[PDB]
This record gives structure tokens, sequence and C-alpha cells, in this order.
RNA sequence: CAGUAACGGCGAGUGAACAGGGAAGAGCCCAGCGCCGAAUCCCCGCCCCGCGGCGGGGCGCGGGACAUGUGGCGUACGGAAGACCCGCUCCCCGGCGCCGCUCGUGGGGGGCCCAAGUCCUUCUGAUCGAGGCCCAGCCCGUGGACGGUGUGAGGCCGGUAGCGGCCCCCGGCGCGCCGGGCCCGGGUCUUCCCGGAGUCGGGUUGCUUGGGAAUGCAGCCCAAAGCGGGUGGUAAACUCCAUCUAAGGCUAAAUACCGGCACGAGACCGAUAGUCAACAAGUACCGUAAGGGAAAGUUGAAAAGAACUUUGAAGAGAGAGUUCAAGAGGGCGUGAAACCGUUAAGAGGUAAACGGGUGGGGUCCGCGCAGUCCGCCCGGAGGAUUCAACCCGGCGGCGGGUCCGGCCGUGUCGGCGGCCCGGCGGAUCUUUCCCGCGCGGGGGACCGUCCCCCGACCGGCGACCGGCCGCCGCCGGGCGCAUUUCC
RNA sequence: CCGACCCGUCUUGAAACACGGACCAAGGAGUCUAACACGUGCGCGAGUCGGGGGCUCGCACGAAAGCCGCCGUGGCGCAAUGAAGGUGAAGGCCGGCGCGCUCGCCGGCCGAGGUGGGAUCCCGAGGCCUCUCCAGUCCGCCGAGGGCGCACCACCGGCCCGUCUCGCCCGCCGCGCCGGGGAGGUGGAGCACGAGCGCACGUGUUAGGACCCGAAAGAUGGUGAACUAUGCCUGGGCAGGGCG
RNA sequence: ACUAAUCGAACCAUCUAGUAGCUGGUUCCCUCCGAAGUUUCCCUCAGGAUAGCUGGCGCUCUCGCAGACCCGAGCCACGCA
RNA sequence: AGCCCGGCUCGCUGGCGUGGAGCCGGGCGUGGAAUGCGAGUGCCUAGUGGGCCACUUUUGGUAAGCAGAACUGGCGCUGCG
RNA sequence: CUACGCCGCGACGAGUAGGAGGGCCGCUGCGGUGAGCCUUGAAGCCUAGGGCGCGGGCCCGGGUGGAGCCGCCGCAGGUGCAGAUCUUGGUGGUAGUAGCAAAUAUUCAAACGAGAACUUUGAAGGCCGAAGUGGAGAAGGGUUCCAUGUGAACAGCAGUUGA
RNA sequence: CGGCGGGUGUUGACGCGAUGUGAUUUCUGCCCAGUGCUCUGAAUGUCAAAGUGAAGAAAUUCAAUGAAGCGCGGGUAAACG
RNA sequence: CCCACUGUCCCUACCUACUAUCCAGCGAAACCACAGCCAAGGGAACGGGCUUGGCGGAAUCAGCGGGGAAAGAAGACCCUG
RNA sequence: CACCCACUAAUAGGGAACGUGAGCUGGGUUUAGACCGUCGUGAGACAGGUUAGUUUUACCCUACUGAUGAUGUGUUGUUGC
């Protein structure tokens, strides 16, 4: 709605909230982002440091794809199944232990933030963190790794 | 001119774009186009699938979706050959086939040939001549049995193998799968370098004595 | 994917691809190696069947092309030839007659048609306006889009709706026949046969790309191989692996469309706007030329476009006349401002003009011109149902242990009640009863939400309602007909 | 009668001998797209979003609206850190043990620590009542103190990744130039029971013609020697006298 | 000098709405708040970035909200200048 | 967030139960000058970045309605006597 | 007591550049709504008419006009002008003014005609003076040539004349 | 732009092309250090690509060789001066 | 520089033609914030307006060139970009 | 400015946008042509010399110069202050 904006507010002033003295130019300062390094170099370091020079090494045709490893965390582990699924283990007389596959639920790393309800449990994961193993066992459950 | 705090942007503006820009008010009318040649063409082909042939079970290539599972572009002639079918009847009968796929594993051979068989199994093949029923169907299977399928045929689905709960076992608990996953790593690592350190001391070996 | 990998005085800036999900989906042909008595093709005469895009069939000791290679088989998914076994499975082409009539209900094109007020009374210059048309209401409505008509019209007219009608023409679909072609397909074994060169690749140069010790293209020089060659995003050697098979060719659909033909529409513009162009507009005009390029819509319903008389040489006037209107008179709807003429009022030697405060005059306004009203009470003189209170009926408001139902919310039980006789879900267990290798898809059980259900208790009648009573209020009709009540 | 210079504009300063403005009518200048940032409104909420596609007499409206859910592919968010290989965020108490050596093995609990502030909430001795009392029945108000402490702030601990220093243990189908762990500093756009996603609106910045009008220029492709400059071809023309 | 009234590089059309830190203009009303011409850096000195000065949006708290008319019944807020 | 009592931890320090720091309990309000005022805190942000003048201080200059600083006020942005 | 309402008390009020709020200020179009208005007169325009509001503005009376228009709740903008040596169009003062002064020159009578300084005829006085103000061509123009008629406009006065 | 393309040139040193000075008369002095131009390559210094050789597993690296030009050496002022 | 010659001058006058002038007809343009009498003051330091004073009398004609820092052109000098 | 000649009573000094260009003139400075000297490699430069080089508009307002008129005295005239 144009009828909400300023330009209505501003009709019979004349300079239009743009100053008598310094008015509305063109491009004072240049065009864009620049004069990064002469003078406009205070709001570059100010503002966005590291934005000049080069860090690292360079790789030609990377792909995403390869390096896909979505990641979930201990907290999160136990609702990737149904609420049945864990009553069912914590009332069970037997010792036996449900099996959560991570790969099914769409991870492949099970990281160790946050803690487990002491009961145990299966966990099927490509990868695992150290923290996330030992809890895991602490928790009297076993990590197998899957391909 | 940038302006205290903000994000540094690049905009890809400097190359007259209003030259080409691509409207899309013609969205809903090619939409309504589409439909038109989807039904004319299930209309053209009365009895046969609407969506067209029968597509192969097709897992996807990469690291990132080798566990999902897709339609592919057709049936590859080992696939063929060991379901019976004549690579040049199949695309008559409404098999889509595929001569430069091949098969690297008899798991998915095999899940696309019970493809194959079952489709085999639920297909209707009139006769040339009506009148003259030489090989193709019985005609009460086929006078009301017949009907144009909608979607696509057999559709690809991914099915999950449910394991039941069961007990851990004490060699389970010991499993050390951190202590695995970085032993594998630094394995394969240094897997050639501890060949070439071997290779260097039995070649001083078969020298020591001398 | 992704403003990402990358490129970039690594500055400004630039910048793809793979995977994934869809729209569409369709595959193939040569050269080469070979086999087959050149099996092949064009042209010219003759005859027959056709015409409608010139084809079919046959004939020629008729010409030519072609062994410096035409045709059939065959192409990297291998192919061929022999044997052995098995299956005869049914191709395409142009007509004759007619269906299903071609299909989201014609397939297309063209033509002619199809509902209902000009009803009564009125307004008007004319109305399409206003009021009305008992029966639930003028008439039609599968038609109340739009346009025209002297306003503003569903019913006056054209149209509009309709798997409405009729006629003419054209095109693709099945059957029986017609003319002729049309020639064997699969599996196993054996024996054979297998490929595109000044090209790849390399150097260098220039351009290009995100391609970075060089992505692509090209020039010049060098110049291949055949268990070879290319690619494997960092130059190189060795090595393994993967992947394709270049240097020949065709191929629909999805996609694009500011020109063209024909349409439909719009929260667009409304004659200095919208195309330059609403109009004899790329016109008039300008420039030697390339080229530049306007302005310009509106009488009225109908010309009914002012007969006639009169002054003037005429332009132009005065009368008259048409019209609802010429205070609409052929650049004529309306007709602003600037500017000007005349009339009227006022004023005027410090240029006008302006702010504040009064005063004078003037034009208008106030129905100004004997100045409001209205509630109660008192007094006078008149009218009239009826005033209160009772009776009957109607209708409401509130209250009622739920008086009685209907119920309602939360739970609560047996679940008789549902995988046949109620559902939907579950990353929960199973045939240890069921059809795919000791290997699925079903069917069960359980769990969770449910569903209506048979009933009960608990809290409530609630703003979810009814029937009864009780009280109150209003209304209608009786009686009450005068120290009441009202005007 | 008193007061009163002409507006706009740039400017330290305009009535200016500073510029524009004779008058009137109509036109006339911060817009749209994309991308950000913050604020506000709405829906859902550890999720959110169908925008691309498809399905619905295909179409007056309707090019709309509705629906998909084994169309959620995908985007953004839910995890950071390192150039990278890679790694990747739970502690406190009571204990029995080596040797509880600043540390190794388990139990039980609880489940992101602690200090100081901290809206709000809770308890509260004691007070406020009547015609009065010796005698308690029900609840209301004030209330000194005390307690649990939201969000947030300051501080101290702790955890994850990089990197240094120190040092000792542990693991094995690969005994290795293998793998893991500890303590103390320090670098991080981290963790420490999520706050995001979509839509709309506003403001600000930017790229685009970019609020409107404005150069001197630069480039591409064409038209001109009817004027002129010069060469060539073919024509035409230039009284009367002097010197000699 | 001249090259069609144009010549220290003709004319025409297009790129082109070329760029401009420079000049000019920038359209209704009322209410509230209300500046700067200074610091640092810049081939910067007719310009910007940066801090300062401004506005808007808030949020976290603090005093008590008193007696229905009336009527207080040593000690009187976090903090700031 | 002060003062005063106890106690605990330390791998720092060390003749020492030393020193220092931290932590945990407890008790003290005459709230430890005057005066005034309600404070704290975050986000986004325009304009500006030519100034000029006066008292006083002050540099250059013979001086300047000159040029340059300090302090406060003003004009700019402001009418009124 | 339209709670987005109503009421009370106290203090305060300058303002460029700039920021914000409110607008029952205004323009055009869209969705709703007003059983809205209107040929018994819409819009527009004019007005020494009556008023309202701090203001932007608005309402009503009278006239003209002759067919459409507005209020309210939302929505959307090509939405408000005194300026830009602004664009287009129109109109003033200047102003009945500058001016209609290069190349010697006209006069008399008559005719036609409403009308004669300018037309035609006659008479007179002059000029070009054969390198012409004469007679004919090229280029260029394109019907201007000729006759008849007209007297609107044009021939910068006029015209009975005219390219 | 290009073609063994075209102009001088239907030409040939009494000719074409490039310069300076400016009739006649009388004269035109000194300077080759500088910058130009030109002549000679003489052992010659430097000197690209290609080619040659060596080291290396190759990429590569090194070495030898030495075109014009520049350096070295003459001439020239009616060349600039 | 000299001779001659003369209105170049002392030092101006007179005459002629065409204008200008007045009239009949016809009829522009430049320019224009509003306008148009001065002295001084202060002021953007040279006012038509403002302050203080002088004063001010319709409508005009022919001239005139003191002013309107008159008009003509977004200074071509100078500086900046 | 200066200097000299001569006369003279004397041959004083100044202002008025360094009075006075829609008053003139255009000799000088101060465009474009050109020559010399010096400077510069060069283009070119020189408060160095020299030569040739378009001087536009008033009809408006005022000022001033003249020319009619205007107000009042009833009209009108003469003579006057
Ligand atoms: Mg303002
Ligand atoms: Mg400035
Ligand atoms: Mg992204
Ligand atoms: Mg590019
Ligand atoms: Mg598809
Ligand atoms: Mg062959
Ligand atoms: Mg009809
Ligand atoms: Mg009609
Ligand atoms: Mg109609
Ligand atoms: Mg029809
Ligand atoms: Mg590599
Ligand atoms: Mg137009
Ligand atoms: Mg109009
Ligand atoms: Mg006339
Ligand atoms: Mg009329
Ligand atoms: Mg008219
Ligand atoms: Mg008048
Ligand atoms: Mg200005
Ligand atoms: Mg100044
Ligand atoms: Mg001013
Ligand atoms: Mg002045
Ligand atoms: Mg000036
Ligand atoms: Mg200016
Ligand atoms: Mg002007
Ligand atoms: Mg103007
Ligand atoms: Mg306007
Ligand atoms: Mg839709
Ligand atoms: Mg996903
Ligand atoms: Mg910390
Ligand atoms: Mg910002
Ligand atoms: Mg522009
Ligand atoms: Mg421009
Ligand atoms: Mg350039
Ligand atoms: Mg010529
Ligand atoms: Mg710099
Ligand atoms: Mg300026
Ligand atoms: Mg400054
Ligand atoms: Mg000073
Ligand atoms: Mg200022
Ligand atoms: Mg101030
Ligand atoms: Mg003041
Ligand atoms: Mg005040
Ligand atoms: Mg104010
Ligand atoms: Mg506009
Ligand atoms: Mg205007
Ligand atoms: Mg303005
Ligand atoms: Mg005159
Ligand atoms: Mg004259
Ligand atoms: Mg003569
Ligand atoms: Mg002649
Ligand atoms: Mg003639
Ligand atoms: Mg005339
Ligand atoms: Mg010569
Ligand atoms: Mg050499
Ligand atoms: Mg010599
Ligand atoms: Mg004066
Ligand atoms: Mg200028
Ligand atoms: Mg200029
Ligand atoms: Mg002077
Ligand atoms: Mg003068
Ligand atoms: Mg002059
Ligand atoms: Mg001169
Ligand atoms: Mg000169
Ligand atoms: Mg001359
Ligand atoms: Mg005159």
């Amino acid at each position: 709605p144009s009828r909400l904006r300023k330009t209505r507010k501003l009709r019979g002033h004349v300079s239009h909230g743009h100053g008598r003295i310094g008015k509305h130019r063109k491009h004072p300062g240049g065009r864009g982002n620049a004069g990064g390094l002469h003078h406009h170099r205070i709001n570059f370091d100010k503002y966005h440091p590291g934005y000049f020079g080069k860090v690292g090494m360079k790789h030609y045709h990377l792909k995403r794809n390869q390096s896909f490893c979505p990641t979930v965390n201990l907290d999160k582990l136990w609702t990737l199944v149904s609420e049945q699924t864990r009553v069912n283990a914590a009332k069970n007389k037997t010792g036996a232990a449900p099996i959560i596959d991570v790969v099914r639920s769409g991870y492949y790393k099970v990281l160790g933030k946050g803690k487990l309800p002491k009961q145990p449990v299966i966990v099927k994961a490509k990868f695992f963190s150290r923290r996330a193993e030992e809890k895991i066992k602490s928790v009297g459950g076993a990590c197998v790794l899957v391909a | 001119a940038p302006s205290r705090n903000g994000m540094v942007l690049k905009p890809h503006f400097h190359k007259d774009w209003q030259r080409r820009v691509a409207t899309w008010f013609n969205q809903p009318a090619r939409k309504i186009r589409r439909r038109k040649a989807r039904q004319a063409k299930a209309r053209r082909i009365a009895p046969r699938p609407a969506s067209g042939p029968i597509r192969p079970i097709v897992r996807c290539p990469t690291v990132r979706y080798h566990t999902k599972v897709r339609a592919g572009r057709g049936f590859s002639l080992e696939e063929l050959r060991v379901a019976g079918i004549h690579k040049k009847v199949a695309r008559t009968i409404g098999i889509s086939v595929d001569p430069r796929r091949r098969n690297k594993s008899t798991e998915s051979l095999q899940a696309n040939v019970q493809r194959l068989k079952e489709y085999r199994s639920k297909l209707i093949l009139f006769p040339r001549k009506p009148s003259a029923p030489k090989k193709g169907d019985s005609s009460a299977e086929e006078l009301k049995l017949a009907t144009q399928l909608t979607g696509p045929v057999m559709p690809v689905r991914n099915v999950y193998k449910k394991e039941k709960a069961r007990v851990i076992t004490e060699e389970e608990k010991n499993f050390k799968a951190f202590a695995s996953l970085r032993m594998a790593r630094a394995n394969a690592r240094l897997f050639g370098i501890r060949a070439k350190r071997a290779k260097e001391a039995a070649e001083q070996d078969v020298e020591k004595k001398k």
C-alpha cells in the first residue's frame, strides 16, 4: 500500500527528507561495495572483519553429496521411534531392547549432546561419537555400525 | 555506500537483466494445456496404462541417496533375458528397456526380475484380430476386467525391514564403535605406506647377510 | 543444488555442474567386416486402373547410372553361417457399404433458426423512469452476459442458455471383399566376423569458460595406436581399478515466441492520457539524403440545418420559423482561469497589495417585527370511552427439591456389543492356521485414539431445550358507566 | 490608526545591485523488482513452508478457490569448530576400594552448576472489627521478618572444536610412524532443556534508468562533393588605350 | 582552411533514460520531539565511511495507587547529578 | 557490594598455626554531608560533517568587518520589548 | 459506559535540516454495504447567498447544465504544485507603438463599378538607354500558360486587379 | 582487411619520390662532444623462439651455441642543433 | 618628413534629398517578481521598497541617453571536477 | 605619468563605480593570422618587441529637456501680485 508510506507525508516539503545542504545525489561514495579498502575501510573493518584475502586450500569440483552426513543427538534419539516402542521397552519384563535405525530416520552420525533415559537400546548408525557411544553403553545399550 | 551494520550484498543486476525477464502469467494456462494433453493421450491409448510403461526398481547413485530407491529408465537386458522376455517384444507389451544399464548385483537383478514377472502375471493382452483370439488372453478376463490404469504402473516404494526388539548380547556390548571407526580410518590411510615399508624391510632382510 | 564449488588489480564483481523431485518420454540407421549370378536405381516410349498433390501393375534383344560398389541381411544392446529343439504364431498399403456415429457429451468449418409485458395508471421532448398486476404473489428463466432502441430494458430487437433443431461440406477411426505386394521367428551348441585418420593426441598462439600448471574453440607445427583410445576438475612417472567407444547420420513430446492470422479478457489509460497515430497518420510537413514527423473526437432524438419579410454591394444584422433547448445555428455537448468590452456601486496626490482593530455604506439572510415551549398542580366550562378492582383467553419474564422428560460435561464399570456384526492409526507382537526361497505378500493378536451403544453414579439445567406448577407483567374480550379515567 | 521590503533557493549571512519567476489552464518528480537488516501483526511451532508439479463439469466470476502427504524432493531452522584430514557439546551428592595419590573401577539417586541482584508468588509473629466482657467458633485487610525465585544483568565454574605446554595410562582379529584418554593456558560467528519457519506491513541500505531534468564525450552502422577544396573530361568568355 | 548556414574531426539513427562527488526543482493539513558544521581514516579538501549530536520503537524496574464523602496512622524508594 | 565475629579450601606464598585470595555460616540500619531529581537498558535510525558572532584568554600581522585557537553563551534554527 | 468510550487533576506549548503520530483532509479505481441519490434533474461549472472546522477541507441555497454520482468498512495507486532559463496550449502590458524611407516621378480626363491615389483607355511628363527595366533559351519550377467568372481568405495600404 | 592486389607508371635517374631555403648580386665561417641518420662486421659483450647435449622416472632443470637489435668502431651540420 | 590641398580643426553656419514628425490604412518584437522621485543611515559593506528626513497632483507628446549595478549568453578570463 | 616650446593673472591639486563605451573612438592591454629574440626535444610559452584584427539594442519606467493640459475660483476674458 503506497498510502501508508513516507512519500505521502513528504508532499509540500521541498527536500523530500533528504536535506537542503547535502541533497540527494546519484552515487556519493561510489556504487555497490566500492572503496572497501580506501574510503569505506572503517565500515568494512568494523562490521566485516576477514573480508579481504585468501585463507585455506581451494578444492575444485566440490560435491556436497560426498560429504553429506546429517547428525542427531542423544537427547532427540528416542524421538525417531514411536511412543509405543519406548513404553513397551520400559514396561518389558525381559531385557529385550528396541533397535533405533537413524539411517532409516535420515541421520548418519549420532552425536552425544544430552542424556539418555535409563533403559537399554540398540542404535544402528554409520558413525558414532566417542561420548555418544559412552552414554549408550552407560545406559546398558549397544552401538552397532552400518555401511 | 555501507550504512552501519549490514550484510555485504552482491546483486547480479549489472547485466541488463530487464531484457530477459521470464514472467509466469501463462503458468495456469500451461497447466491446463498439459492436463488436456494428458487426457487426450490417455484416451488415445484406451486400455493401456495412462502413465506409460513399467519402470525398473533403481537405487539412487551417491552416498547421500543410496538408502532411497526410485524408478529407472528401463529394464536392463540381463533382467529381460533371465525373465525370458525378448528385448524387442518388451516395448511392444509395455515394458521400458534400457540397453546401457548394467547389473552389478544379484539382489537388484532379482528384484527387477520379480517385478517383471509380476507385471507379466498382471498383464492382459488383446488379440490382434478380436474375432481370432490366437494367444493373447481369454475373453472372460478382458471383457470387463480390462481397465485403463491411473498412476505409475506398480509404483516403486521404499520398504523398511522392521527388526523386533532383542536381548543385547555381551559381544555387542563389548564392541567398540568409535575405536573401530578410528582404526578403520587409520588403516585405510596408512595401508599403502605400510606396504612400502614392508617392501623395503624385506629387501634389506634378503641381503642382511653379506 | 546455489549466489554454492570456482574465477577475480582474489578488488569491483562474476559464477556453473552432479546427485534429488517433477513435465515429457522413443528410439534408431549407415560406412566398415562379410554373403547373395548388381540382387539395385533413374529416364524414355506402349497398354490398363486412376487423376486431382500424379501413383499402381505389366511390356520394351528401349537408353543410362553402377564392380572407382547399387540393393537385401547387419551395427557394438554384439552380428553372421551351420546344425539340434520348439513355435506358424498374421504385416502394412489404397477403395467399396454401414455402424460405434469422431465423444466432457459435433471431430472440424459454413449457413438459417428457437422464452417471456411494449399490459393498467402516470413523469417526459422521447422514455428503457415511478406506482400496480388476487391466487404467494404479471410472464419467462438451463436464458437476470452484452449491445441497440429519442433515459436508466431479463420480457421492443439482435443475441444470451440449452448432451437445442435443420441444411451444406470436409477429415481419422472396425467389419466382409477388392488390387497387389509380404516372408520364418525363438532358444542351445559349434565355427567365423567385428569398426569412422591430417583424426586423436602433443607443443605453441589467440579468443572463450566458474574450469583454476590451461573448460571449450580455432590457426600453425608435430603427428598416432589397437589387450588400443578417451575420461576419472593439480602438472609428472609407475601401478591397479572404474567408465565409455570419438573422429559418419536421422529422430516426436515436454520448451521458446514484443513479427503474422483469428479470438477472449483486464482492480490499465481516457483525447496534453493511452501506440507517433480514437480522425483522409507513418498522413501533412521538413531535409539532397540517410532520416525526422505532428496537430486534429463531441449540434441535435430526429436536419426538423432557419422558409418568408426587411437594410446593406456583400460580409453581416432585425423580425419570423424548427426544437425541450439555438442562452445546441455545420470546428455547433459543457464552457473555467488569464485577458478584454459595457453597465452598476465605491474610491483615488506618498505604486499597488497585505496583517490587526473599528466605523460608514451596500447586497442578502433571519416568515425578526409584540416573541417560545412543556411536566405537574389549582380554578372554570365541555366531551367521551370506560378508571381501579374482578372473570375468561393469549403471550412473555423469573423460580422450582429435576417437580417430569430431554439432556449436557467430566470421569466409570461389563464391554453384549467392531477387523464377518462400525472406523482410523502404531518403528507393538505373530503364520509357529495362508499362495513367493530353510526367504515375501496376507490374515490374526495387542496397543492408542474412536465410533455409536446398552445402563449407573458424580456436578448443572447452564447463555441446549420442552411439559407442569408458583409468582409477576403485558395484551384482547366481558363486567365495572361515574367524587374514577382520559381528551 | 498601528504594523507591514518579494517569493523560491544556495548560503555564516537575501529585501538585495545574487539567481529563477509577465499571466492563466492542464501535465510534472523517492516508483517497481530483487536481496538483505531490524521493528510490528498473523498462523503453526522443533518444526515450518507446496512457491514447482499433479488431481478436481477446464474456462461467467474461475488465470480464482479447494485438495495431495509414499508429492516435504527441497529451502530455512534443529551444531559447532578447523585451511584440512577430521572431531563434535551433562553434571552434582553419598559411598564403600588401589594409595579416594587432585586420580582409576561400580552402585544409588537427582538431571545443565553456583554467587549477588531480581517483577511475581508463598509462609508469616503481631495488628484492624461490633453494646461490653472471662469463652472459641468461620472466613477479610495491614503486616516486621522469612522462603521459592521468571526474564534479564554482572561474576565464578563446567562442556564441544582449533592450537600450545606438561605427563601418565588404556584398547586390539590389524602391535602399529595404530587408536583413545588426562591436566594447565589460549583462538571460536559455540553448548549450558531449543525459536524457528511462512505470510503481511513499515523503515533503512544496496543493484537496477532508480526522485525528476541536465553534459563535454565514447562506440556501432549508414547518408552526403546541389556549397565548398582539389584532379580529370567537354564547352563558353574576357571594351578601349599606354610602353614598345 | 573547406568537406550542404555544422569542422581542432560533418550529418543521421542506435548503444542511450550513457555517467555526474556539480547546478535547478521536488506537490495536503495539524500535533509531538528536534540537530550539525566536530573526532579518526580515505588520491580526501564542493564527497564519503566512522564516532558524536537526533528521532522512533520499546523493555526492566522504582514511589504509591488507599479509605464508598470524610479520615496519616530513630524510621520513611532502586538510583542519579 | 559496609563493618565486626567465627570456620573452611588452595597445586600460589612460606621459619611459623606465615601471607594472600576465595568460599561458608552469624551478628550489627542512627541507611553514616547539603541540595535536587524517578532511574536502568536494548534495537533501528535520519540530517549533518562549508559555519559565523560577542565577553574574557590568546597566536600571526602595522592593522583589518583579516587569518588561527581556548571557554561559555548566542545567531544559524528565533519571533517579541 | 461508540470501554478504540466517558470523566477528573496537574504541568507544559519557539523551531530550520530531520524523525514520528493523527487526519470524520483530498483524488482515481476494486471488493462489500447504504432496500443510498438521480430526467419532479447526476457530474462539472458560476455565485455581493447561509454556515461548519485550528487547518487540510466540507455541507447547504441560487443559477447554468443535461446522465450519471456519492457516504461508510476494507483494498490498490501513474494520488495533492507557484516555482525546475520546467512541457504543451492560451492570453496580456509593451502598443495602435517600432515601423510600411536602397535603385529621380508622377499628373489630367473618361469608362466600368456600391466603392478608384493604385484597374483599363486616351493625353502629358519621366525612367531603363542595345553590357536594357528589351527579345529568346539551358538548369530548376510544374500548369504558374490562355479565356471566363468571384471578391471570403492571400497579394504586410488598397484593388473593379492578380503568378 | 584481403589477392605478388593497387598509385607514381602510357614512367626509368635531364625520371619519380622526400625535404629545407626562397628571384638576381655577394657570401654562406668553426664544431661530429649530445641527439639523430648512415657505413663495417673484425676477434667481438649482451641477445628470444626453435634446434643440440647432459642430469632425472618424467614433468623439469642445467649447459653449450649466438639472428636482428643494442653495445664496440668510422662518416655526416644547405641533419637537429 | 616635405610640397600641394583642403571644414580634420580654430568654429561653427547654411542648403538639398530621404526620414524622423502629424494624419488615413496596416501593424510586430525584445523584455516584464511587483514596480518605478530623492538625501543619509543601517544592510550580503553602492536601495525603487526598509528607518529618519526632503516631500508627493490626473492623462499625455517630441526628444534624451544619468540610472533601472537595463537587455542580449547557465562568464570564453581565473579556480575546482 | 613625463618632458620641452610658447603665451599667461595663473597655467593648483583632486572626487563623482580609478565619473562618463545602448555617448564616441579603438591607439594600448586581452582571442583566433603572422614575424623576431629568449626558453622548450616537442606541442608550445614569454607584465619581451612587432603587424592585421565585426564595438550590437531604447519604442518601456524614471531622471532631465522642452510641449499640451489638469485641480479649485459659477462660465469666460483682460490686467496684475
Ligand atoms: Mg520540516
Ligand atoms: Mg557540504
Ligand atoms: Mg542456501
Ligand atoms: Mg561473464
Ligand atoms: Mg512423468
Ligand atoms: Mg553393401
Ligand atoms: Mg427475443
Ligand atoms: Mg440501453
Ligand atoms: Mg437491455
Ligand atoms: Mg446458440
Ligand atoms: Mg589428480
Ligand atoms: Mg495523443
Ligand atoms: Mg478534454
Ligand atoms: Mg468581408
Ligand atoms: Mg440548455
Ligand atoms: Mg458550445
Ligand atoms: Mg467586468
Ligand atoms: Mg539558488
Ligand atoms: Mg558567500
Ligand atoms: Mg530570499
Ligand atoms: Mg546590494
Ligand atoms: Mg547579475
Ligand atoms: Mg546560481
Ligand atoms: Mg527573468
Ligand atoms: Mg517560465
Ligand atoms: Mg495540476
Ligand atoms: Mg490453485
Ligand atoms: Mg529431505
Ligand atoms: Mg564462564
Ligand atoms: Mg540498516
Ligand atoms: Mg534519470
Ligand atoms: Mg542524458
Ligand atoms: Mg574513452
Ligand atoms: Mg561539383
Ligand atoms: Mg589511498
Ligand atoms: Mg554548493
Ligand atoms: Mg570544515
Ligand atoms: Mg576569526
Ligand atoms: Mg544553513
Ligand atoms: Mg537551538
Ligand atoms: Mg531569539
Ligand atoms: Mg509557555
Ligand atoms: Mg512546536
Ligand atoms: Mg505523479
Ligand atoms: Mg502551474
Ligand atoms: Mg515549492
Ligand atoms: Mg509610426
Ligand atoms: Mg517610414
Ligand atoms: Mg535616359
Ligand atoms: Mg533578358
Ligand atoms: Mg496569367
Ligand atoms: Mg492588403
Ligand atoms: Mg623549392
Ligand atoms: Mg649479433
Ligand atoms: Mg666536415
Ligand atoms: Mg538613494
Ligand atoms: Mg556557470
Ligand atoms: Mg558556460
Ligand atoms: Mg572608470
Ligand atoms: Mg553609460
Ligand atoms: Mg559600446
Ligand atoms: Mg587595435
Ligand atoms: Mg594574435
Ligand atoms: Mg586589414
Ligand atoms: Mg516616434
